């Protein structure tokens, strides 16, 4: 069982970039953990190495007085965040790909495979839009760069009544309208 | 280009 | 924790004892760009796109790696040996695409906070073992320092066959077995 499976030591070394407003802010963190706990990090905002837990001080210590590599560190802002964002530029943040709309029967419907993240999707009952009745999933990561979301309707099907689902998406210049009659 | 890639600091025995 | 725009991990590294074994990766906006194969010493892109205009030396991971493994074996002792704990899966199944009988589609499932980075995820038919059409992300990263892993099985739906995604994971009581149907 768990308790007499192998022993396992882990090592996990993040070097992460924070992106806002296109090029305007940009922030990296450097993270050092140990099986899952992170034990020294470095922040582009402190500029210095920090321990962050009891295992840390050592790390911490010696990093800062190695001037070249707290340099080097410093410089990865640019060697690494901002030289990798021109490369994200010219490829992933220009992928765009169309959600499919989708209605079966209470009601749902199904937005499939797009990219980015950003949508939104409302329901509406004769051009009205739905307040109540209405649940969504969160958002889908397909794990292959395309996303999905479901959101459900809660409805008494009454004669004349249209129920279209209203799909926005950086992808479409204009929004996807599906309908739906019984 | 080359993609960038963070270089991890080595601790000390 | 952090709020920004776009986050990158140009340097999600790993290393453990169990094995040993090691990966790296680069993600954007929680997807992975490409992992570096250390057997084969390539670097493998998870985009036509990418395969098709940009570039990293694999060299960069087999380096940094051998630092993983220094700096593992240095905090092991300064912890007293303090192993990695065991965490519990969860696992979801469900299909890339509306299922409609007959056409083409794709089942995910979803493995989520895994610790340590070990596991077997596998998918059964009607029961039986399935390899033809199946495939897997390598392991994603997680702020709380615990990993996600997706494998995929391109099927046909059919009113002659239910799956099961099965996952083997050490903080398992008993293997998981997650079922969907058409």
């Amino acid at each position: 069982g768990s308790r007499d499976s192998p022993e396992d030591f882990v090592y996990q070394f993040k070097g992460m970039c924070y992106f806002t407003n296109g090029t305007e802010r940009v922030r990296l963190v450097t993270r050092y953990i140990y099986n899952r706990e992170e034990y020294a990090r470095f922040d582009s905002d402190v500029g210095v190495y920090r321990a962050v837990t009891p295992l840390g001080p050592p790390a911490a210590e010696y990093w800062n007085s190695q001037k070249e590599v707290l340099e080097r560190t410093r410089a990865e802002l640019d060697t690494v965040c901002r030289h990798n964002y021109q490369l994200e530029l010219r490829t992933t943040l220009q992928r765009r790909v169309e959600p499919t709309v989708t209605i079966s029967p209470l009601l749902v419907c199904s937005v499939t495979d797009f990219y980015p993240a950003q949508i939104k999707v409302r329901w509406f009952r004769n051009d009205q839009e739905e307040t109540t009745g209405v649940v969504s999933t969160p958002l889908i990561r397909n794990g292959d760069w395309t996303f999905q979301i479901l959101v459900m309707l809660e409805m008494t099907p009454q004669r004349g009544d249209v129920y279209t689902c209203h799909v926005e998406h950086p992808s479409l210049q204009n929004p996807i309208i599906v309908e739906w009659r019984a | 280009s080359g993609e960038g890639s963070f270089q991890p600091s080595q601790e000390n025995p | 924790d952090i709020v920004a725009d776009h986050v990158a991990s140009y340097g999600v590294n790993l290393y453990q004892s169990y094995g040993p074994s090691g990966q790296y990766s680069h993600e954007f906006d929680g997807d992975e760009e490409f992992y570096v194969d250390l057997e084969r010493k390539e670097t493998v892109w998870q985009l036509p796109l990418f395969r098709r205009f940009r570039r990293f030396d694999p060299q960069f991971a087999l380096t940094n790696i051998a630092v993983l493994k220094h700096n593992l074996n240095i905090v092991i002792k300064r912890s007293n040996s303090t192993a990695a704990t065991n965490e519990v899966p969860e696992v979801t199944v469900f299909s890339k695409s509306p299922v409609t009988l007959g056409q083409p589609n794709t089942l995910i499932c979803l493995v989520d906070n895994i610790f340590p980075p070990v596991v077997n995820i596998t998918w059964l038919s009607n029961g039986h073992s399935v390899t033809e059409g199946v495939s897997e992300t390598s392991f994603l990263s997680k702020s709380d320092h615990s990993f996600f892993k997706i494998s995929y099985l391109t099927f046909l739906p059919s009113a002659d066959e239910i799956y099961d995604c099965k996952v083997e994971h050490w903080g398992l009581d008993e293997p998981l077995l997650k079922h969907w149907e058409p």
